[PDB]
């Protein structure tokens, strides 16, 4: 079984920039022993939602400050930057790291990125294909060149060489069963919602499963993840109560996000409460799915104390009793 | 003076990318615990002379992996990139860090760059300009909102806002009159490079002064760096042969509109190469040169690893 920390940088009205960035920095630095294997970075701009825009630069900084740590981005917005010098990004975090580098991605969902970066969000679905068929020829070969609708340049030489075969290993947020299957044709591993439940969990996998099945992979060996809000304590509606009460002030700021220029049962189906009812839910998910590699997220647990604190529950409580499918 | 290393990261066909990068890394580690206070990072794209094309990147990898030493971008190309993603990194590092890392960047040297990334060469200084503003309101302020020739876009706080007053400290590479007078005259430090001349390091030198001077700009405390390269042998003919070998594709790609012997040369017997009494000469001279008050050094050069440390060991005993 797997473990993942996913830290999203989200600024609750109680902290300030610094406190926010000091407590990734903290963070990031507890979760391997928490028994975490992996820290996964969300990026965000402009906006108290997500202080962190540039997850490759923060990766670097944590891979930097570890020896064994996976970090992946969860995930990178694809289209708001030039894919020639995201190559040169992921292959500099995969040399560097030495392959502990693990490469999520994403369409976009604001639409205030695309507007100050200068992207067209109503292309981002054939932005998204293009920039990961530029990075993946770069990954392959050493070299990558355009000329098509979106982009064009000439052949060039990308640097550093990739550390690990193909590059570092892709993982994709799929927001809609076309992103499921988009997926699934490369057989690339998904990052699950975690605001959908059991049965919408395996239904997703199956679509998945489907295309990759004709494509030839191999549906059993693809990492994919389950993804969760986490609140771990003896006091199952202590838990909630913190989990709603944060719930509150992260949706509006979602919402703000949305217009610069659901969530709510979500508590019911993750793993909210004691470390017993955390177990039943997550194995509920891993029963149906057959997915070993599970990532929660701390955050809304209150203070870095008690983030931690969380964590500890989970790793002593909730870890060691979640089983493979069987 | 202080003294700082910096990496240009270049490979070749026996020493790959990936030994390179790894090389960087355990040079890091060594030195954190010397005297040198800096470690750069040089940014280079599609070519062998240099392996790195986001030097914060690299610097955020190096923060992580050290304790003591400054951590710097040595000359970011701000115009052809995004300023809002410029800004948003340098504030990232100062943050993660907690004010360790210092702000090197510059213009293009590469016109193939400005073409590649789409970004016109004709108003080039322009752009340059219209970059370093909006990067500088974001450090200063926490937001920027452009409207000009080349960005245009609504109001925006860039995150995460600075950890340090002004944003982290920030340096531009000395690569036209044109980039000197305008540092001049805003009062920013320069980063003389270890490739130009030392007629040319001393004529930018003196137009700094000169500019500053005219505009009343007080730079009496500004502290202008120089990079050179190091390579010493007691073998100084060695040493010169080694770097030659070195640098043949970079004359070659950088100085294509010069004799090459006559730049090979120039380079060889001005950067701090040779027996170590050439090597400490050449460099006393190209600071007096310059006038610049932080000295950083490439020992890239020196294939054998130790012989490279022993010359790090000499250097930093000898600040000390
Ligand atoms: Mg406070
Ligand atoms: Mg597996
Ligand atoms: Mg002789």
């Amino acid at each position: 079984m797997k473990f993942g920390n996913f830290l999203l940088t989200y600024q609750p009205p109680e902290l300030s920039q610094t406190e926010v960035m000091k407590r990734l920095v903290n963070l990031g630095k507890a979760s391997e022993g928490c028994g975490f294997d992996t820290v996964w970075l969300l990026e965000h701009h402009f906006t108290e939602f997500g202080l962190l825009g540039n997850p490759y630069v923060a990766a670097a900084h944590l891979l930097g400050a570890t020896e064994t740590l996976n970090v992946g981005t969860a995930a990178i917005v694809l289209p708001t930057a030039h894919p020639v010098r995201q190559a040169e990004d992921v292959n500099l975090l995969d040399q560097m790291s030495k392959g502990r580098f693990r490469f999520g991605i994403c369409r976009g969902l604001y639409d205030k990125d695309f507007r100050v970066f200068g992207t067209d969000m109503d292309n981002s679905r054939a932005l998204m294909d293009c920039w990961y068929d530029l990075m993946k020829e770069g990954f392959n070969e050493g070299y990558i060149a355009a000329d098509n609708e979106h982009i064009k340049f000439p052949k060039i030489q990308l640097n550093p060489s990739a550390y690990t075969q193909g590059g570092a290993p892709v993982y994709v947020v799929a927001e809609s069963a076309s992103t499921t299957e988009w997926a699934a044709e490369r057989g690339l591993p998904m990052i699950l919602s975690w605001i959908i439940n059991t049965h919408e969990k395996k239904a997703q996998l199956d679509l998945y499963n489907e295309v990759a099945t004709e494509h030839g992979y191999d549906v059993t060996k693809i990492d994919h993840c389950l993804s969760y809000i986490t609140s771990v304590d003896h006091d199952s509606n202590r838990a909630k109560d913190i989990c709603r009460n944060f719930l509150g002030h992260w949706y509006d700021s979602y919402v703000n996000a949305t217009k610069i220029f659901r969530i709510d049962y979500s508590y019911e189906i993750n793993p909210v409460g004691t470390p017993e009812e955390c177990i039943a839910i997550i194995q509920q998910d891993i029963d149906a799915t057959g997915i070993d590699n599970i990532c929660c997220g701390f955050e809304a647990n209150g203070s870095e104390e008690e983030i931690i604190a969380s964590m500890k529950l989970f790793q002593s409580d909730v870890m060691p009793y979640l089983k493979e499918k069987q | 003076m202080k003294f700082g290393l910096f990496f240009l990261n270049f490979m070749n066909s026996k020493r790959s990318s990936d030994q390179v990068i790894e090389e960087m890394l355990d040079t890091a580690h060594y030195v954190d615990q010397l005297k040198f206070d800096t470690l750069a990072v040089y940014e280079n794209h599609f070519s062998n002379n240099g392996v790195v094309g986001a030097p914060l990147t690299v610097a955020g990898f190096l923060l992580g992996m050290t304790k003591n030493a400054k951590v710097a971008s040595l000359n970011h190309v701000i115009t052809t990139h995004h300023p809002v993603r410029v800004a948003e990194e340098a504030c990232l590092l100062d943050q993660m860090s907690e004010g360790r890392f210092a702000f090197g960047f510059s213009d293009c040297e590469k016109s193939a760059d400005m073409r590649f990334f789409n970004r016109p060469t004709d108003s080039q200084f322009q752009l340059f300009s219209e970059c370093h503003k909006i990067i500088n309101d974001a450090f200063t302020t926490g937001y920027c909102h452009p409207n000009n020739d080349f960005y245009s876009f609504p109001k925006i706080s860039v995150n995460p806002h600075a950890f340090t007053e002004g944003g982290p400290a920030q340096f531009v590479n000395a690569t036209s009159k044109e980039v000197v007078e305008w540092a001049a005259k805003l009062g920013l430090p320069l980063v003389f490079r270890w490739d130009d001349s030392n007629a040319q390091r001393k004529e930018y030198a003196g137009l700094y002064h000169e500019v500053a001077q005219a505009h009343g700009v007080d730079v009496s405390q500004v502290r202008h760096k120089l990079t050179l390269l190091v390579n010493q042998n007691v073998d100084g003919e060695a040493a010169r042969a080694e770097a030659r070998v070195y640098l043949e594709e970079f004359v070659r790609e950088s100085y294509s509109n010069t004799d090459f012997e006559q730049k090979m040369g120039e380079l060889l017997s001005e950067n701090a190469i040779g027996t170590y009494e050439e090597s400490t000469q050449a460099a006393r001279v190209a600071i007096e040169c310059c006038g610049a008050a932080d000295l950083l050094m490439s020992f890239e050069s020196m294939e054998d690893k130790a012989q490279q440390r022993a010359v790090i060991d000499v250097v930093n005993a000898n600040i000390v």
